[PDB]
């Protein structure tokens, strides 16, 4: 996360870290949507251009975390993956269209002050809230900047980072890039004229873009961190998987096939 | 290697 | 889940985090 701040304890209790067993490393963010289901970006698991094609046993999910590198004894819960489900029309060839994946946990995770699921949006909540200018919140452990001077500056955070960002008008998203944008994406970030900055960055992939509904005061995951060109570049925006647009696939995966 | 080691039961 | 999106350390005890007001204020 670029130009964010340290999260408060328990601020994002659905935040999930995707962790490579060997070598032990952060792969991506993710989010908890029930006691057995974790949502992330397809490209966190499958990206042939980078020879990336992870199997269940390659990965753990760590839930309830705050510190990036510490093992948070008595707080985090580390879970093994039962199954990975990638959207069958995930377009890794061109533009990361439908950048979404589910992970089933081998065992349900116990909820706590630090571990709690986020809601997924229904049509009405998405229609009300996914409006240009409305702000959501992005969280992750990814890099603090696109570039820095090695062993002199600092590019990675000690703990979970948070930034609030406004949804951007679709023509502005489209005019910011040569990549083909789809209805399964929205973009977010401040314009150069606006005062403020902020973006996701490498390692934030797959984590949640959330909004707090003013109707029922619940947090809804509207987006998944998907792609950008650079991080926090002027005139560029971060692009997010439109969770509601893919919810019928989510429901199918959970309701008919996985339950 | 920035990462504090995980309990062994998880890496199995 | 019935209690989705309600954080134990915030909504469940009617405490706000330090920047959620920024989100509310944008929903005009
Ligand atoms: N630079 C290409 C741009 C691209 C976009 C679509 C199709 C191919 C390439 C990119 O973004 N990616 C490459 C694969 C993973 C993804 C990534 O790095 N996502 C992280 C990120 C930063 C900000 C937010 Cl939002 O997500
Ligand atoms: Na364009
Ligand atoms: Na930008």
């Amino acid at each position: 996360i670029v130009e964010g701040s340290d999260a408060e304890i328990g601020m994002s209790p659905w935040q999930v870290m995707l962790f490579r067993k060997s070598p032990q490393e952060l792969l991506c963010g993710a989010s908890l949507i029930s006691d057995r289901w974790v949502l992330t970006a397809a490209h966190c698991l499958l990206y042939p251009p980078w020879d990336k094609n992870f199997t269940e046993n390659d990965l753990l999910v760590r839930i309830g975390k705050h510190s990036r590198t510490r093992y948070e004894r008595n707080i985090e819960k580390i879970s093994m993956l039962e199954k990975i489900y990638i959207h069958p029309r995930y377009n890794w060839r061109e533009n990361l269209d439908r950048d979404i994946a589910l992970m089933k946990l081998k065992k349900p995770v116990a909820f706590s002050d630090y571990i709690h699921p986020v809601c997924l949006p229904d049509r009405e909540t998405a229609a009300s809230l996914l409006q240009a200018g409305y702000k959501g919140r992005v969280t992750g452990w990814g890099n603090l900047k696109e570039t820095w001077t090695a062993n002199v500056g600092k590019g990675q955070p000690s703990v979970l980072q948070v930034v609030n960002l406004p949804i951007v008008e679709r023509p502005v998203c489209k005019d910011s890039t040569r990549i083909r944008i789809t209805d399964n994406m929205f973009c977010a970030g401040y314009k150069p004229d606006e005062g403020k900055r902020g973006d996701a960055c490498e390692g934030d992939s797959g984590g949640p873009f959330v909004m707090k509904s003013p109707f029922n005061n619940r947090w809804y995951q509207m987006g998944i961190v998907s792609w950008g060109e650079g991080c926090d570049r002027d005139g560029k925006y971060g692009f997010y998987t439109h969770v509601f647009r893919l919810k019928k696939w989510i429901q199918k995966v959970i309701d008919q096939f996985g339950e | 290697g920035d990462f504090e080691e995980i309990p062994e039961e998880y890496l199995q | 889940e019935a209690d989705c999106g309600l954080r134990p350390l915030f909504e469940k005890k009617s405490l706000e985090d330090k920047t959620e007001r920024e989100l509310l204020e944008s929903y005009i």
